[PDB]
């Protein structure tokens, strides 16, 4: 009778995050920002504050930091948006497992929209 | 593919 969390839907919907990480580091990896492609997580450092946030994860697509739009942004310019947003960052976030799962090798995504790298 | 990759 376990109720087990991995075959819900992983949610497509925006979202916004809040992380507060003073002068740290955000914890995670981005991956893309050839031409428009979009910026993607690709990895969460265990125990960053991205990870103690607990709402973003890998296949995540970056839509914007404290307002500014990364949808089409370089993966540089992302990177130093990103480092340069302040203590308090606002990101908005939409779940694109397809789209991040061109990145990285061995990768598809399962019923439930979960990243699987055989 | 343009691909990099960065820590933030």
């Amino acid at each position: 009778s376990p109720e087990f969390l991995g075959e819900e839907d992983i949610p497509r919907e925006p979202r916004r995050i809040v992380i507060h990480r003073g002068s740290t580091g955000l914890g995670f990896n981005i991956v893309g920002g050839e031409d428009g492609e979009g910026i993607f997580i690709s990895f969460i450092l265990a125990g960053g504050p991205a990870d103690l946030s607990g709402e973003l994860r890998k296949g995540d697509q970056i839509l914007s930091v404290n307002g500014v739009d990364l949808r089409n942004a370089s993966h540089e310019q992302a990177a130093i948006a990103l480092k340069n947003a302040g203590q308090t960052v606002t990101i908005i976030a939409q779940y694109k497992p397809e789209e991040y799962s061109r990145f990285e090798a061995n990768s598809r995504v399962d019923s439930s929209g979960r990243i699987v790298t055989d | 593919k343009n691909y990099k990759q960065f820590s933030v």
